[PDB]
């Protein structure tokens, strides 16, 4: 069987763009073949963590479909990302579920997310009521009520605004520089299982 | 619940707080390496935006009430942010003290003394009046230089400090102090669990205690150098006497370390200048700082970070741009640690890149912090931190372990006599002077001083304390304290004190810890991890625990001790007290000659 219909993974991890942590971006992947190559190939990784599948055997099991999550956060946080961990951003921007099974993908991303006058295009949620569910995501920008009194809307004391700006500069330390995470969660249904990798003969 | 509530106002204050606080100092950095009028009003800006933040987060902060906090950490940044400072006065009354602040350091700045019957030959401190007092060995032209910068810098700043002690007095006791004294004296205070709780009024009887046995010491040292400065001046001091003011090697006998030339033990045996060496085989600033950085991960501390390397300044740029000669460790935020410095090929400045590295690593392990315990233990903690790695590195061991001094090198008793004397004229004759200063200005500050009689009481301490007498009798129109820089532009004195206490307090904890077997001075903490990690339990802790617990962790002790200081200068004790057999040791009150 000849080998086409490559899996779209240059788009989720060569985009120029990526999202920011609190409105994570998520794209499914079905009807393809995943090559798991490219990835192990490309050094600069910071973590690879995996998560109840091996890295090495990702090309040989196979699975139903495939998110692949998209964020960038702060190096000092990318060990939120995994199963069990508690944090600003596992509590209220991206949360993995204790049975997660797939694959962290972390790298340095200063050329692209850094700026001498500060990025503000990346933002985090600090404050949340209860924390996340599992593959949540929480858009809104109510203002958060941590007294008693009513916000009404408006900020100041025990009234503050759950978004926080991750003020990326190139002159950081190695642990606060941007960093870009895509969460591959492989997923097996009762459906025939479509996304596999390739074929030798 | 207040605590909960303050648990979400101290995070949303660090998250504002860290990034308004690294544009500050990135904009300070800015104009420190490259002196223009727009970096100028850039650092103004930003300095005037994390003022405005700091102290409208401040006036939110004290609607706290602390009775009903129970976790000590957040009481601890509660406290920190609590502290209004010089906000608590009115306006008027703020804007008329930084008038008069201004005007001390712009005229201090600007201090003018000019020759008489010369009149073309006017000479400023900072240039020309510091090389007189540093190197000129003439009786009258000292006596010309100390008296007239006293003359036209004391009469000229009586009144605004007349004033200034009545304002200050008024901003401490705006909050809740009873002068401006204990308002300084409140950087020491340490609440905390049982045994750990230190107070302010404390810490005057621990100086005075500490000061009890130091004196023998210091008295040896002073009769040592009243002989020789007796045969460098045959008739214009005393025996019994005290020292003249003005030939003490400083403008204010602040150090005694520019005497060495005259003081020298030992002659004919060279000093362990390893310049020339530096020279032969073809070292650079990179060099220096890297011989740094293998001190500091040989004893067990980390590495330092690619920003460091690549966002200092290690060298003079020499591209156009000016910059500020004084070296100085920056902690900007967000693990950006950089050091500014115009590192020349010498042993002076391998040993101030140790400092400032000690500096700089200091700050590094406190990052885990919080934003508001990212400090020092107290205000000697992060000095003394840095004064241990320049006492380290200077040793003749760790000289010849990195090829700076050969392997052959043969340490006789005269070189480690002549070696502590010029540390005792740095570091022990600073300690009566300190002292001196900051009790005089305790007792201004409280009005145990009457304010017409000022002058009268000083000259008679520093005949009391500092064994050092006016040259020339002074009236109440002087004032004498304010020639210095630390107490005409508003700065605390006292850290040095307890810099010099913990220096030799945190030698002695991390010689005992890498267990070595000689004396005190000889001592390196080279290629032992255990002093490292032993040092790094006190390093990581920042000011998140009361500094008697800090200083608990490094020596095991809770208060300042002396015996570490004395059991350093031990040999050199021994070698003062052989050969002050036959003069008389200690001063008397009274004018001698
Ligand atoms: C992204 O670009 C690099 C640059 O050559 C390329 O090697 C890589 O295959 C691309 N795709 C991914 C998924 O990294
Ligand atoms: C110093 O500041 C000026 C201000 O515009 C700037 O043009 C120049 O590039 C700066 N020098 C360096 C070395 O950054
Ligand atoms: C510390 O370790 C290095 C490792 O090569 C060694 O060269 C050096 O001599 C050691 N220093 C001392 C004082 O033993």
């Amino acid at each position: 069987p000849n080998i086409t219909n490559l899996c779209p993974f240059d788009e989720v991890f060569n985009a120029t763009r990526f999202a920011s942590v609190y409105a994570w971006n998520r794209k499914r992947i079905s009807n393809c073949v995943a090559d798991y190559s490219v990835l192990y190939n490309f050094a600069p990784f910071f973590a690879f963590k995996c998560y109840g599948v091996s890295p090495t055997k990702l090309n040989d099991l196979c699975f139903t479909n495939v998110y692949a999550d998209s964020f960038v956060i702060r190096g000092n946080e990318v060990s939120q990302i995994a199963p069990g961990q508690t944090g600003n951003i596992a509590d209220y921007n991206y949360k993995l579920p204790d049975d997660f099974t797939g694959c962290v993908i972390a790298w340095n991303s200063n050329k692209l997310d850094s700026k001498v006058g500060g990025n503000y295009n990346y933002l985090y949620r600090l404050f949340r009521k209860s924390n996340l569910k599992p593959f949540e995501r929480d858009i809104s920008t109510e203002i958060y009520q941590a007294g008693n009194k009513p916000c009404n809307g408006v900020a100041g004391f025990n009234c503050y605004f759950p978004l926080r700006s991750y003020g990326f500069r190139p002159t950081y330390g190695v642990g606060h520089q941007p960093y870009r995470v895509v969460v591959l969660s492989f997923e097996l249904l009762h459906a025939p299982a479509t996304v596999c990798g390739p074929k030798k003969s | 619940l207040t605590e909960e509530n303050a648990k979400t106002f101290l995070n949303n204050f660090n998250q504002e707080a860290e990034d308004l606080s690294y544009q500050s100092s990135l904009a300070s950095w800015n104009y420190n390496t490259n002196i223009t009028e727009e970096n100028a009003q850039k650092m103004s800006e930003a300095a005037a935006k994390w003022s405005a933040f700091y102290e409208e987060q401040s006036k939110t902060a004290q609607s706290f009430s602390l009775q009903e906090i129970q976790t000590p950490i957040i009481k601890r940044q509660l406290q920190a942010l609590q502290q209004s400072g010089s906000s608590a006065l009115s306006a008027d009354k703020n804007k008329q003290l930084n008038t008069i602040l201004n005007t001390m350091s712009t005229i201090y700045s600007t201090g003018k003394v000019c020759n008489p019957k010369n009149p073309q030959e006017c000479l400023l401190l900072e240039p020309g009046l510091d090389e007189i007092m540093a190197t000129s060995t003439d009786y009258n032209s000292r006596l010309w230089a100390w008296e007239g910068w006293r003359a036209e810098v004391g009469k000229q700043l009586r009144p605004l400090y007349e004033e200034y002690v009545v304002l200050k007095n008024e901003m401490a006791r705006a909050n809740n102090y009873n002068d401006y004294g204990d308002y300084w004296r409140g950087d020491y205070e340490a609440e905390g669990a049982d045994g750990y709780n230190y107070n302010r009024n404390q810490l005057i009887e621990d100086v005075e205690r500490t000061f009890a046995e130091i004196k023998p010491l210091y008295e040896h040292l002073h009769a040592y150098v009243r002989r020789k400065l007796m045969d460098t001046y045959p008739s214009y001091i005393s025996p019994t006497g005290c020292l003249p003011a003005h030939l003490l090697g400083d403008m204010w006998g602040r150090f005694w370390t520019n005497l060495y030339p005259l003081t020298v033990p030992f002659a004919q045996k060279p000093n362990i200048d390893v310049t020339d060496a530096m020279m032969n085989q073809g070292w650079d600033a990179e060099r220096i700082f890297q011989e740094a950085e293998k001190f500091f991960v040989s004893v067990g501390l980390p590495h330092m970070t690619q920003g460091f390397w690549a966002n200092s300044m290690l060298t003079e740029p020499a591209d156009g741009r000016k910059v500020v000669c004084h070296p100085t460790a920056w902690d900007l935020g967000h693990g950006d640690f950089r050091i500014k410095m115009c590192t020349k090929v010498t042993m002076d400045n391998f040993l101030t890149a140790h400092h400032e590295m000690g500096h700089i690593q200091y700050d590094m392990a406190y990052a885990r912090q919080p934003f508001l315990l990212r400090n020092g233990a107290n205000e000697g903690f992060h000095e003394a931190v840095g004064e241990i790695m320049s006492l380290s590195a200077a040793t003749p061991k760790h000289l010849k372990s990195i090829g700076l001094l050969p392997s052959d090198f043969q340490e006789d008793s005269e070189t480690e006599i002549n070696f502590l004397l010029k540390q005792a004229l740095t570091i022990v004759g600073t300690l009566p002077f300190t002292y001196m200063l900051e009790k005089w200005r305790w007792m201004v500050f409280r009005g145990e001083i009457p304010k017409e009689q000022w002058m009268k009481k000083w000259w008679e301490m520093k005949r009391e304390i500092v064994g050092v007498v006016e040259p020339l009798p002074h009236d109440e129109t002087y004032c004498d304290p304010a020639s210095l820089f630390h107490v005409s532009n508003d700065y605390s004195f006292i850290r040095y004190y307890t810099r010099t206490i913990y220096q030799f307090q945190f030698q002695e904890a991390l010689c005992q810890a890498a267990k070595y077997n000689g004396s005190l001075h000889k001592c390196d903490i080279s290629n032992s991890t255990e002093a490292g990690q032993k040092l790094l339990k006190m390093l990581s802790l920042g000011n998140s625990e009361p500094w008697t617990k800090a200083l608990e962790n490094v020596v095991g002790a809770r208060n300042m001790d002396v015996k570490p200081l004395l059991n350093y200068f031990q040999p050199l004790f021994d070698w003062l007290k052989e050969q002050n057999r036959n003069s008389f040791v200690g001063w008397n009150t009274e004018w001698s000659p």
